[PDB]
């Protein structure tokens, strides 16, 4: 059971740290405006 | 046509007692204002009833049923009175089986009566009077137990009494004061 | 187990809440003499006493060996806080009786063919009796549901209907007339304790205990089964 | 029914719970706090159960190391002690009421300091708390 | 006991960590993403034709 | 006549049935065989009851 808990933890801190980092990388500069 | 005006502008209420007064044939006491009349005629006797509007459980009965002692003592003591009269509380007639799963109660028993208080007293008149007050509780336990309060008294040859029935759950949210007002006020 | 009684109280409700320690029964220190020890013989109050399973076996109806189970409704399954009275002969013969608190807890447990066994886990009315080496005994098992339990169609033994509803065509039911009618009765069970340990300066007494009975039947609706538990105990003479 | 006599149950303080939701009643009755001021009996009679269950049941709990029972000792039946000692001393001078409102402040503060150093577990530092505030009770004890 | 159970549901722990294997993982996976992003936030800020300075950003 | 008792059932009656309750009422009540009789209820003390 400890093992899963493990396993699970590190699929959600790896997709949540993916979600932070990649709002933190220039985010509002993708956009067709001129 | 009538004729009448409506009330407007009117600051008096008819009736704010919450009790309506009742006369009947060699009784009369006050009857909560809230409740209806009921057909149903359970015990011997029956000659008036009335139940909540609310709820089906609150209710009261006068029972008036032929003997031949001319005074309530002679029918025994209060507490051999009320043993003769346990019909009054119901029977578990249709439960035949023996359990022993439930919570406080004697074993192959689903129901019980608390006597909670007795009391003997006379009327301005001078007529003996028997009060009892009991608490009956259930297997099941719905609203908690049902109290029910009696007062019995003989005249003229003939058993006049009456049982109040509360439930418990309505008996601890403000509803005893009919019960106890509709209890008290039977004279005979 | 792996604390003391005194360790237990010395815990906070916030320390032991949530750590499944309130599910265990205490152990006896490094000074509890083995067996009976030196307890003078006599009447005593029983008091703090506690039964902790370790397993449980189930028996199917029309098998001949214990099975192995998997229990399934978490740590509710510990008798503790019943009172009674314990009586010591100069032989070394022992009586012990329980009269009050809490000596029963539901407890369902699934075996290898995958069929849940509800039982009812209890010693109540406990009376047994023997040497300090096994004290062989009974107690009653009250029946699982209560008599105002209503059946998911509304039948119950003191309180339901005494059909089915549903069906309203069928006058009589004749084919339904087993599951109609409901009963609660109680059934009695055999126990075997044994002591292991004795401290005389405290009053304290643990040991091991087995205990067979039977399963639920549904009110009278199933065969019951024979499940067998086994553990460990504890109480304080005083 | 089966008749049971439970007359006594009365008499053991079965309307409590009644009374206490009795919504035409006062707060003050359904609480208990008007029949405490009318009858100070009531309220001396706990003041000294209070006391002797302090002295006798700390000094056995702070011995053996019980510190949730100490704790629950010291707010189960002391759970009206400053209420009754309010009631106590409103029935003397100014004065009098004023050295007693003093001396159950300084034992209020040493009851404080006691249960703190029992959430706290420690037994010599409990053990001089609980000596000063058994002095600090009987000073207030015999001011009232 | 029956059984056993890890025994930490309604305790009232640091993010749920009962063990420190779940705060290696934790600071393991976030350091690795970390590093990545760090290694090519240059290289992001360049594509928008703009350095860096007090006036870098959405404004209006 | 067993054709008036029969024409005095509640089975018969045809607002009693369900819309995915397929088939004649035959396969839902059983085919009628006899009539039992007319039942009187009485009480212990000789006065009738209706059901
Ligand atoms: C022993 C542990 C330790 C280590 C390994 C480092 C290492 C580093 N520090 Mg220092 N630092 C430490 C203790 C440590 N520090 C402490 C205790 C403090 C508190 C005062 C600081 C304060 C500090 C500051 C304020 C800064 C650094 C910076 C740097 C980085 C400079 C190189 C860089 O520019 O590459 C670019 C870096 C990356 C692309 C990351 C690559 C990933 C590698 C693996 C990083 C190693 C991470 C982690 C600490 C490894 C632990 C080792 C252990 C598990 C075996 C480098 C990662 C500078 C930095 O660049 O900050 C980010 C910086 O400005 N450090
Ligand atoms: C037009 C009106 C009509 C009426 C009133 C009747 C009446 C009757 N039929 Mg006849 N029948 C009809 C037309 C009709 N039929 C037609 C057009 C055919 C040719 C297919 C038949 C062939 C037929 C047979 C083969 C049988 C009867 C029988 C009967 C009796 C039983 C009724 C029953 O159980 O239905 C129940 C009907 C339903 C549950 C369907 C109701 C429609 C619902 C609301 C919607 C379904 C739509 C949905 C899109 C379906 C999806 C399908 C899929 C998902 C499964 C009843 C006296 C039975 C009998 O008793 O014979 C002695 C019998 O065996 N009928
Ligand atoms: C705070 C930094 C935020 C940075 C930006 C984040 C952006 C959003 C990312 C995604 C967030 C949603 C998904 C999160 C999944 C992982 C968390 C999880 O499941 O934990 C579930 C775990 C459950 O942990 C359980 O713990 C038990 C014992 O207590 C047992 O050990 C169990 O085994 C264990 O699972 O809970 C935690 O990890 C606790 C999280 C506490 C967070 C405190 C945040 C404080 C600062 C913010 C305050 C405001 C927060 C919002 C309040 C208002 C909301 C309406
Ligand atoms: C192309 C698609 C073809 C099939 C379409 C789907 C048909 C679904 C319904 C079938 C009948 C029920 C299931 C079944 O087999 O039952 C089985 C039953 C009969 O089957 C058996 O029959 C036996 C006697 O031979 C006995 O009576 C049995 O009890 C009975 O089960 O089938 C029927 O009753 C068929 C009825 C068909 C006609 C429907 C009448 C009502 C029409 C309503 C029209 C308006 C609808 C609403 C508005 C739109
Ligand atoms: C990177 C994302 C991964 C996707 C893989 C998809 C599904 C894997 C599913 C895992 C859940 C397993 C649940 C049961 C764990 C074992 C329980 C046990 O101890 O028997
Ligand atoms: C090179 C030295 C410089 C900096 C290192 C300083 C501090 C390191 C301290 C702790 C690291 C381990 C953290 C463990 C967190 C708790 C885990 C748990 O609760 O089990």
């Amino acid at each position: 059971m400890l093992t899963l808990k493990i396993f699970v933890y590190t699929v959600v801190t790896f997709f949540v740290s993916l979600f932070i980092f990649g709002f933190l990388s220039n985010d509002p500069g993708r956009n067709p405006g001129q | 046509a009538y004729g009448d005006a409506a009330r407007v502008f009117a600051g008096n209420i008819t009736n704010k007692s919450g009790f309506i007064p009742y006369a009947g044939e060699g009784f009369a006491l006050l009857i909560p204002s809230k409740w209806n009349p009921s057909k149903e005629q359970d015990f011997p006797g029956v000659v008036l009833r009335y139940e909540d509007n609310g709820d089906a459980v609150n209710n009261l009965v006068v029972l008036v049923q032929k003997v031949g002692k001319n005074n309530i003592d002679e029918l025994g003591s209060p507490d051999k009175f009320l043993q003769d009269n346990a019909y009054l509380f119901g029977e578990s007639a249709a439960f035949t089986g023996e359990t022993l799963s439930e919570g406080g109660f004697l074993p192959n028993k689903v129901a019980a009566a608390s006597v909670l208080d007795v009391q003997e007293a006379t009327d301005k008149k001078g007529k003996k009077y028997y009060k009892y007050e009991v608490l009956t509780r259930s297997a099941d336990g719905d609203e908690g137990g049902r109290h029910q309060l009696i007062a019995a008294t003989v005249s003229n040859g003939n058993l006049y009494l009456i049982k109040v029935q509360c439930g418990d759950k309505r008996w601890f949210k403000g509803a005893k004061r009919e019960a106890i007002g509709a209890w008290d006020s039977f004279t005979v | 187990g792996n604390f003391t009684f005194d360790e237990l109280q010395a815990k906070s409700y916030l320390e032991v809440k949530g750590s499944t320690l309130a599910n265990q029964c205490p152990i006896l220190g490094a000074d509890a003499q083995q067996g009976l020890g030196d307890v003078k013989p006599g009447t005593f109050q029983l008091d703090k006493f506690c039964m902790e399973p370790s397993s449980f076996k189930v028996k199917m109806p029309g098998s001949k060996e214990f099975e192995p189970s998997t229990l399934l409704t978490r740590n509710t399954y510990s008798l503790d806080q019943m009172t009674g009275s314990v009586t010591v002969k100069g032989d070394g013969s022992v009586a012990l009786k329980q009269q009050d608190g809490i000596d029963f807890a539901p407890v369902t447990v699934k075996i290898r063919g995958g069929e849940m066994v509800p039982f009812m886990f209890t010693v109540k009315n406990l009376n047994i009796e023997g040497k300090a080496d096994g004290l062989t005994g009974d107690f009653t098992v009250p029946s699982y549901r209560g008599a105002t339990f209503m059946d998911p169609q509304g039948r119950g033994a003191a309180s339901g209907w005494e059909y089915v509803k549903g069906l309203a065509a069928a006058g009589a039911q004749e084919e339904l007339a087993a599951e109609n009618v409901k009963s609660a009765a109680a059934t009695v069970g055999e126990a075997a304790f044994a002591i292991a340990s004795t401290d005389a300066a405290t009053g304290e007494i643990a040991g091991v205990f087995v205990t067979r009975q039977l399963a639920d039947d549904d009110l009278g609706s199933k065969d019951p089964a024979t499940i067998e538990i086994e553990g460990i105990w504890y109480g304080q003479l005083s | 029914l089966d008749l049971f006599d439970d007359r006594k149950a009365r008499q053991a303080g079965f309307d409590i719970i009644y009374e206490a939701r009795d919504l035409d009643l006062p707060q003050g009755v359904r609480d208990g706090l008007a029949q405490a001021r009318e009858n100070l009996d009531v309220a001396k009679a706990r003041i000294k159960e209070a006391e002797k269950r302090i002295d006798a049941d700390l000094d056995a709990y702070i011995a053996k190391a019980y510190w949730t029972e100490g704790r629950n000792e010291l707010r189960r039946q002391v759970g009206t002690l400053r209420f009754d000692l309010n009631a106590v001393a409103d029935t003397l001078p100014k004065a009098a009421k004023k050295e007693a409102q003093a001396a159950k402040n300084e034992f209020l503060a040493a009851v404080e300091a006691l249960d703190l150093q029992l959430r706290k577990k420690n037994g010599d530092k409990a053990a001089a708390a609980l000596a000063d505030t058994k002095a600090k009770l009987d000073a207030v004890i015999a001011k009232l | 006991l029956v059984d056993d159970r890890l025994a930490g549901e309604g305790t009232g722990k640091i993010l749920g960590i009962n063990d420190p294997s779940l705060f290696w993982a934790i600071t393991i996976v976030f350091t690795i993403v970390w590093g990545v992003f760090y290694v090519s936030t240059r290289e992001i800020d360049a594509a928008s034709d703009r350095e860096n300075d007090d006036d870098f950003g959405l404004t209006l | 006549p067993e054709k008036l008792a029969f024409y005095d059932y509640i089975g018969n009656n045809p607002a009693k049935g369900g819309l995915f309750r397929a088939g004649a009422m035959n396969s839902g009540d059983g085919i009628a065989v006899g009539w039992l009789g007319h039942a009187v209820f009485k009480d212990k003390q000789g006065n009738e009851l209706f059901v």
